């Protein structure tokens, strides 16, 4: 918690440092639909790839994933089931993506203005279409920061994605012409017309290698 | 009902087995009257509190024994006591109580309140027939009494209670303490 | 952190005020026609929804503000000056003077540069409102905590220059439109800015849509 | 609390070396069952090995055991057990696997993030039964990550066990073959072994005559 | 910070005084008339609303005072000082004693001397208050804590100019005018200064006019 | 500090290990009939009112300790012990398992070698008893926090002679009187017959109790 | 709050280096009575040091003055009248002097024992004489200590002052030769002391006014 | 012996001892020199009154400290830590006697007060006691019991100690000629005598006696 | 029922020793006259709340004799009295009592309340049959009287308290101030 003369902190750029030597996550926007997905590489042969979870479910309508360290984004994302769930407690109603992002946001703020606490070495990228408009899709980065993105991604091969979503978007896709653009820059996906979060199952994957 | 009969030689205890709630009778054997190492206490009342009231001074009596080199006297233990009933004026263990040991001072015998007053007297009695029981102690009470013949007033003077009070009833236990034997 | 250098100056303000001379440009005039302040946004990747980045925050129905340096300092501020201006109108169903709001917030960062484990803000906060009375009224917050009420200012990369540009030819009066065409010509595209104006005819402060921006660049 | 310029956190790395000097303990899963076991090494002869603890039952179905340091996993066993025995309390149902290393590797990250406390230097693997959905272990690590793992071990012959897994594990097992199977990858009686069976829903550890005649067969 | 050197001064209490050193130049006259107390307004930049910067506040209506250092130090300084004032006020329902309420501000900045991770204060503080039918008194705080009541003082970076100057030309009675007339010459210039009096027949201390301080400012 | 070696050690952990191998020798035995455990008593000064200074503490009617390494560390650990045991049977009227009553001491232990601004206990225990009916049980703190259940052991200066002692004649059978011979032949100035304070707990009647000052003569005198 | 090899608490006596740096301050107790006396320093010709105070009543009977820093021992004062009168409000008694210096020693022991606080920086001289059987002074270091002295004095002048009053010191005395010899161990003028006494016939503390310390200060 | 760990209090050096400890106990050999001595006929214990200055309150000044009517002791050293220490002592004592209306055992008041000196010799923002105490009563039923408090929170009963400035020359003096056949005026006489191998009547003096059970002072 | 006279010589306080709860009569000797140090206390009403405050007081009277190094006068262990009663106004300890001593001032005899009310009297009696024993005071009494007059006027006054009041009666204790003596 100390200001380097230039002016930057230098733990949260080294934090930053900490998610580029994460996993692929990835995360697109489209005008039609969510798709984020993140890649799950097996270091052993005894670790049961298919078991392991990087793609969580905020709300009804809400899943984001992380990159970086596992524990620091996970008790982030028990911060931020319980101030989804406390927002629809007290409302009845679905919770904006602006405040959830921006509590996340401000506890990574709180954790890196005090002294005896580390900083998250986690980032996030959260999509949720419930909202009366179109879809949202948001970045946290650890120090505190909102990015608002049509598409990212991160961790080791975080710029080669990067550029090619770079290289070949598009406004209007399907939800499959914006799963296959993921796959491609290389699952999780929320669809507009029905306004929820839905989750595949070890079959559809199945779909996708061959097709 | 409960009654203690201090002697020369030692201190007698005795009390029913009897609890009744209302006008029922639920249990033929409860135990009203409870040892504690040379010491032994009787009281009167709701069970719960006497039985807890069993139970703390127990752990009490170890925590000074086991902290300094001398055993406890009778005193110590009763203004003890007389302490924990104290603190919890605002919801007090409704009990009356009767503390019995023998000290190197001698036989002491102690009566204690649901607020925590201490009592030293020769002679008496807790409870419901209380009132009956130390009409019989009136009657037939000396200071130069044996162990055994206080026995003896204990069973007349408990019977008497048995027979006119609508609480207690049949079930005599009875504690004698000389120093060598409790 | 928290030690005097021998001359008497804190560095790790100075340090923080460093960090919001790195900031993107952020522009605050005010004149005896109303209060225009505007924020660039500048896009370092090509992929950034910068028509849904925000910079210009709302504070009151009559007050608001923009920030520099850091994000989330000058947001968490943000928030603590939304809580305190909310709980003087609930108290007295009033609007807020502005040496309030902007003495509430600058407390909070004399107390952040004032204890030993905390690090102090990193941002300086421009505010701009209009209350019931005083009309043209602006305010900028640094990091030590002080106070300058300014006519129009400009902090970030490109400060200095849009500072001695309005520094240059200016009177007191004018329309807001050209209040406005003020402050571009001192940012030196269409969605680059966001710009947000309050004017004292209805003592409110809308939004500029970008519809109405379109309209003030080509003209 | 303080990251290094590459990102990693040296004390945490620090305390994986930690279970790495630990005693070699064993968790393997089959479709036949749950088998998890843990040496026993005998550094004085006056030590009670016959009763010294290393598989703990945290309930009825759910058993696991600890590398490291003793009174770090120990101390974090206490926890798993009153966690558990609050979801019992609060559903009367037993407790999701997930949840129990969830909030146990929680604990973790909440000792890797503030100052004044040093992080536990113990690694923990959990197996049971849970449901129906074959069956379920996990591994703790001091950083707070979860590994969900067909079958490893840890400790000083951790790694020679790991590539001996590596070689020879086979889906078609018995439960009598997945107990054989830990104990060849361990290389009389100075090992303990618990296991769990999916056709009665429970724990057991092993008594003195099972794991002896168990190790006299192969 | 907390640590006593050998000779037995605390260095981050004189490197404080040397933060007030440098401050602007604050000035507080007592006479048999009463009390005047002002304060230099130098101008850095030509967007600075000299006529909206505050320096002279007013604590109640019989005591005001002013500061020199840091601005944000004082001000936090000050609204304590007021709390504690409108609650001697609403106690005892009677105008409140100088020498309690610099006795809590004082106390104020000796406990922030005396703890660990706290910072002393970086900010000098000059109290002028007539009390209740009595002589009005004058107190200066200094950040280690300590009291000097004083006829008339200036602190700042011209604060020794000013002091020699009292020094020279201070007698004990003279009226209203020829003591603000005193402050305006120790002070060394058309309009950028904030004055204060507290006068002795109407109980009471009031702020800028603009009008008698153009005309007492021509003599 | 509590912070971690790059091997994973925690060396104030091992260098309060080394402050109890600087402490007085005290000795535990545990064999198939009841419970000896009992303590040097060395004289530094002619001065030292030593068959009145305390080492052996009883916790419970059944349970007693001794402790070595430093005096203040294990005696407010002591103190927790008996709080907590006292506790248990104010709420089942039950006597204390052994493993309940070591596993809090040693979770305070644990809880002093994890948090920054405390000295971990420079102190270890060696705890007997009788539980309830069985055998006996005899257990060690160690200041990382880690039980060791032992059938027999000794640690101060002389633990490891004792430790080798021990593990030379460790008998299976226990007697009433080889019990204690077996530990009064692990201590190694000749000995003194007030000097050295011995406690027992035996199966047949279960309960704890020092030896008086007359039956410290007489059984140091067959030696 | 660290114990150096030879044991003595450096901070506590750089602390003592800051009261010898501190104006001269007297307290003397005899046979009549007790006088406490303090230098009033005029560093500057604008100071109000006619209003300044170092002379400090804690009630009616006692009073005391202090050395050192001004910031430190007026917090003090502040803890010594809240205590003397709290003794006041529970017994309707004067209060005795060991234990009003007992517990403001106690906080200065409290702020020598604990991490991140800075021990005080004063040391204090108190003398009251309500208690019926003789007077009372005793002085407070910053390590907490007391010492009862008969007469001494602490400051810049500090030991000029202690070897003059070991010089002719009367045990038997007038309460006007015991203040003739407290201003005769400080050497001033006019507006350049303030004086205390206390009296054991009326049992009360009062400090000198205006034109009555000068009356008896031209004498010497 | 490796003096590089002398930071703060709470660190172990890696002998193992505590060096602020023994740092605490430099300052009680710089203390003044305090003298106790038991015997079987009583108690005495006295302190030596030294006049740094002519203008000291030698019999004014108070050293010897009654802890209850049966009950007093000394401290040397410091005199605030020893004297906040000495008021814990006579709160404790007097909520022994208003519980059990019982005088108090000398075990449970050096007890308590030896475990607040552990209390802050274990916590990190506290600096130890630099006081030794040594406290004599004889209101037990047995006979005298003297202890002493060392700052570590030791407790060491003895015959016979004095520590300060001269307190090794008087610990020898009282090995030279010391015996428990003995009576109380030649007890004080010993005292005195093993203070002048270090006066008119600068030196405070208090006794216990067994035949009438409490304490008084000279 | 509880009876102080104030005397030149001295203060002479007299109490009951009998206890009843209710119609019945739990207790022939209940200790309701209590010595404490230089001087002594006697109240009616609860049993538990009399002897908790002679312990209290007993310890705090030893607590300002050690402190500050002198004894303890009677107006201020009154005042003390008065505090410790009024502090516990919400949970009042339900006794009135007599306090009783002698200082250089003279002898002093005090009332308190439950509240804590102080008051300085010369005769006065406490609790069921206090308006019988005034009475009998208020017949006979003088200034000037002799420390063991003053005696037997407190025996003739608690007797006719004992034949006149169903709550007191049996043995009572005397404590003249100090001499006891039981008739």
């Amino acid at each position: 918690t100390i200001f380097s003369p230039d002016g930057s902190l230098y733990q949260v750029d080294y934090a930053f440092e900490a998610v580029k030597r994460g996993w692929t996550t990835l995360g697109v926007k489209t005008k039609s639909g969510v798709v984020l997905l993140a890649e799950k590489r097996k270091a052993t042969q005894l670790l049961d790839v298919d078991g392991i979870e990087k793609i969580f479910m905020l709300d009804d309508h809400v899943g984001c994933t992380f990159a970086g360290l596992a524990s620091d984004g996970r008790i982030l994302i028990d911060y931020a089931r319980s101030q989804a769930l406390q927002h629809r407690l007290i409302y009845d109603e679905p919770i904006s993506i602006e405040y959830l992002t921006k509590v996340i946001s401000d506890v990574k703020q709180a954790y890196t203005q005090h002294g005896g606490v580390r900083p998250f070495g986690v980032a996030l990228i959260v999509g949720g279409i419930d909202k009366g408009k179109q879809p949202k899709l948001l970045m946290t980065e650890p120090s505190g920061q909102f990015m608002p993105y049509y598409a990212v991604a991160i961790g080791q091969g975080g710029y080669t994605a990067t550029e090619y979503l770079e290289k070949n978007y598009k406004e209007d896709l399907d939800i499959q012409s914006t799963i296959l653009l993921a796959l491609r820059a290389l699952i999780g996906y929320a669809d507009v017309d029905s306004g929820t979060f839905k989750k595949l199952t070890t079959e559809e994957r199945s779909d996708l290698l061959q097709k | 009902t409960a009654i203690g009969i201090k002697t020369k030689d030692g201190v007698v205890l005795a009390a029913e087995r009897r609890l009744s709630y209302g006008d029922f009778v639920l249990s033929k054997s409860a135990r009203k009257v409870f040892k504690l190492g040379r010491f032994g206490i009787a009281g009167a009342g709701i069970v719960g509190d006497i039985q807890t009231l069993t139970r703390i001074m127990n752990v009490e009596i170890k925590y000074y024994e086991m902290y300094n080199s001398r055993k406890i006297s009778a005193r110590a233990a009763a203004k003890l006591l007389s302490v924990i009933l104290y603190q919890n004026k605002v919801l007090p263990y409704i009990s009356e109580l009767l503390f019995g040991g023998v000290d190197e001072d001698g036989p002491k015998l102690f009566i204690l309140d649901p607020i925590g007053s201490l009592i030293e007297d020769s002679y008496a009695a807790v409870g419901s027939g209380a009132r009956v029981a130390i009409g019989v102690l009136e009657a037939e009470y000396n200071e130069s009494l044996t162990s055994e013949a206080a026995k003896e007033l204990a069973i007349k003077s408990m019977k008497s209670a048995v027979e006119r009070d609508v609480m207690s009833g049949d079930g005599i236990d009875i504690l004698i303490i000389n120093k060598n034997n409790i």
